[PDB]
């Protein structure tokens, strides 16, 4: 169905990305995660029988874990931080990650938490399992230039590659 | 144990050879020498760094650093990397 | 420890340890461009570098020659030394106005 195939899209892309790592434990996380600089992120499986996969993510008091939460075919992050208003939905969990960590380098949100009670993550750079594809690390910098791909004086097998995968991170 | 590459305007790069194996076309090739004659030098060297980047990071034990990329040359050197299968 | 350079004549890639010889550079570039290192002269910057000291005491770091961002060096080869001449790369072409 529409949700079937949506799905099995989320984690094609999913694995485009080389900062998921799959089967990883909390602890292997806090591990991979206690030297980098606050903001590095990585997204795993999750070891709760409600959620798929979960957020690692690098902060001054250590390396913490969020829950990304699936329902009727929509992403989002854990709804038992916050009302589920203020929690955006999204089809590709990358997505959800491109929008909470380009928010971060838009500046419109800092390291410090808001006193308003909204959702605070902050995301900077992933940490990678291994060195991409030199295609994929242009198909990111070409991303962050410009999102229309199709008025480019590229090939158009070029456009379809990136077309695949939109997003800046 | 070396290889060398040239480029469209004549440039040579000499790499190792097992850093020139990442790309998969070349690998298929393999004097002891490739002509690229529709890859410019300043695309060129690019690739042979990424070449390095990824024999020295395929393991995750050292934290992986971004690779830098110019969005000048990104249109180029996607082509390129395209080229190399790498 | 680990430092990654670029030697660059009229260009050859590489890795080398921060307590490597100057001398130990010019005993590596023997054995693919067959000089031998009394025939060889290295210029970091504009600036000749003796035999004995190592990278690290000429001024090369791992966070300065990362192997994504290699600093480059260069090399001079009758009865003097020749000059060193290194030629830049291509210009990359203009950006495309939507990519700008
Ligand atoms: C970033 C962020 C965090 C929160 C609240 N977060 C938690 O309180 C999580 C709960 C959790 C624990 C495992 C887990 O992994 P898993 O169950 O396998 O999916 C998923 C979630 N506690 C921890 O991090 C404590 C911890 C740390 C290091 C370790 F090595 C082990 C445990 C709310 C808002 C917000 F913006």
């Amino acid at each position: 169905s529409m949700q079937a195939a949506r799905l099995a899209k989320a984690l094609r892309e999913l694995g485009q990305t080389g900062w998921y790592w799959g089967s990883m434990t909390v602890n292997e996380a806090k591990e991979k995660l206690k030297e980098a600089p606050e903001g590095t992120f990585l997204i795993r499986d999750s070891s709760h029988s409600d959620y798929l996969l979960t957020i690692s993510v690098k902060t001054s008091a250590g390396p913490t874990n969020l829950r990304i939460e699936y329902q009727d075919g929509k992403f989002r992050l854990d709804s038992i931080i916050c009302v589920k208003s203020k929690l955006k939905q999204f089809d590709s969990v990358v997505h959800l990650i491109d929008y909470y960590v380009q928010m971060c380098k838009d500046k419109r949100t800092g390291p410090e938490a808001p006193r308003n009670g909204t959702v605070h993550l902050y995301l900077t750079k992933p940490l990678y399992t291994s060195a991409p594809s030199l295609q994929h690390l242009c198909r990111l910098t070409i991303n962050k230039c410009t999102g229309a791909i199709w008025g480019l004086p590229l090939p158009t097998r070029l456009k379809d590659y990136l077309e695949e995968y939109k997003f800046q991170v | 144990m070396y290889v060398k590459l040239i480029s469209s305007d004549g440039h040579e790069f000499i790499v190792k050879r097992e850093h020139a194996l990442t790309s998969g076309t070349i690998k298929a090739m393999l004097t002891n020498e490739v002509n690229f004659r529709e890859i410019p030098s300043h695309v060129l060297s690019k690739v042979c760094m990424y070449f390095t980047y990824k024999v020295r990071y395929t393991n995750s034990s050292t934290e992986i650093p971004e690779f830098p990329i110019a969005p000048e040359i990104a249109l180029e050197l996607l082509m390129a990397a395209n080229f190399l299968d790498c | 420890m680990d430092v990654f350079l670029m030697i660059r004549r009229h260009t050859i890639f590489t890795d080398a340890k921060e307590s490597s010889t100057v001398f130990e550079l010019k005993r590596i570039v023997e054995g693919i461009l067959k000089r031998p290192p009394d025939e060889q002269r290295l210029y970091k910057d504009d600036q000749l570098l003796d035999d004995g000291k190592t990278l690290g005491e000429c001024g090369f770091t791992s966070q300065t020659a990362r192997p994504q961002a290699p600093a480059t060096v260069g090399l001079a080869f009758d009865d003097t030394f020749e000059a060193l001449c290194i030629e830049p790369f291509s210009s990359p072409p203009e950006l495309p106005d939507v990519m700008k």
